[PDB]
């Protein structure tokens, strides 16, 4: 529940990281 | 429905692998002025026609991709055969608003 919701945020953060240029970087 | 950072990273690596294949194997454009194909880490861009918007489907690795099946991200290919940027140092202009997660 809580940990699932926090993983969901981690995933949004991962996508924001790619939008910001990811490994590029 | 499923949340998984692991699954999402793995889908992104697959989308990146498929993209690299396209970048390597897609035939060169019909000559000789075109903005160059690229993977910007979010999306895979094909070669652009000068003076055109280029649209690609929302990346299929997005956890919410099935909510945005007809959505597109955009770049603009200027008449000079360069991707539209902004200022001096910036990255290419991109619009991914159709691919965003929230309902509103
Ligand atoms: C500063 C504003 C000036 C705006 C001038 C005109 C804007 C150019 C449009 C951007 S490129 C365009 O994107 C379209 C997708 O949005 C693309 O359309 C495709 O997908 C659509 C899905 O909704 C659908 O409506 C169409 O049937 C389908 O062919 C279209 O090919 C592309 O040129």
């Amino acid at each position: 529940d809580l940990s699932k919701q926090m993983e969901e945020e981690a995933v949004r953060l991962f996508i924001e990281w790619l939008k910001n240029g990811g490994p590029s970087s | 429905a499923t949340v998984s950072l692991w699954e999402t990273v793995q889908k992104w690596r697959e989308y990146r692998r498929q993209c690299q294949r396209s970048l390597t194997e897609d035939p060169p454009p019909a000559t000789d002025l075109f903005c160059n194909r690229t993977f910007d880490e979010y999306a895979c861009w094909p070669d652009g026609e000068p003076g055109s918007f280029v649209n690609v489907s929302c990346p299929w690795y997005l956890p919410w991709a099935s909510s945005v099946p007809q959505g597109h991200v955009y770049r603009f290919c200027t008449a000079e055969g360069l991707w539209l940027q902004k200022d001096n140092s910036s990255l290419p202009w991109r619009d991914l608003s159709e691919c965003e997660e929230s309902k509103r």
